[PDB]
């Protein structure tokens, strides 16, 4: 079917080059990656402590 | 009647789609804030350094004024 992993260079001229250069000069996308686990901290953990709570099973 | 496992369609979950999208910063917009913070940064910092000069001369004046020391 072919999905293709290669993007064949997203940058071309002026507008497409400068924004791709801005993320490599400072960070931006790493701060975007930093914010990915920020929301993960905010949501409740799906944790079960054994001596009191028990896990799901089958008949 | 014999009952078995039933099928469900509705929306079919929607498989294979790019959820990643650019947010907040575009490119040209963040540089205006970046250099803008620098221009505000140096201007506000040097005003305190000029205010330090008012103290600097006056502090060293104490040694000149006091000769019985």
């Amino acid at each position: 079917t072919y999905k293709y992993v290669n993007l064949r260079e997203p940058s071309m001229d002026m507008k497409s080059v400068t924004d791709r250069a801005a993320q490599t000069l400072l960070w931006t996308e790493l701060i975007r990656g930093l914010g990915m686990t920020l929301s993960y901290l905010f949501r409740e953990p799906a944790t079960i402590n054994y001596p009191f709570e028990k896990g799901p099973l089958s008949p | 009647x014999x009952x078995x496992x039933x099928x469900x369609x509705x929306x079919x979950x929607x498989x294979x789609x790019x959820x990643x999208x650019x947010x907040x910063x575009x490119g040209y917009s963040m540089f205006a804030v970046g250099i803008g913070a620098l221009l505000f940064g140096y201007w506000s910092m040097m005003k305190w350094n000029r205010e330090r000069r008012r103290l600097q001369i006056e502090d060293f004046e104490a040694r000149i004024a006091l000769m019985p020391l």
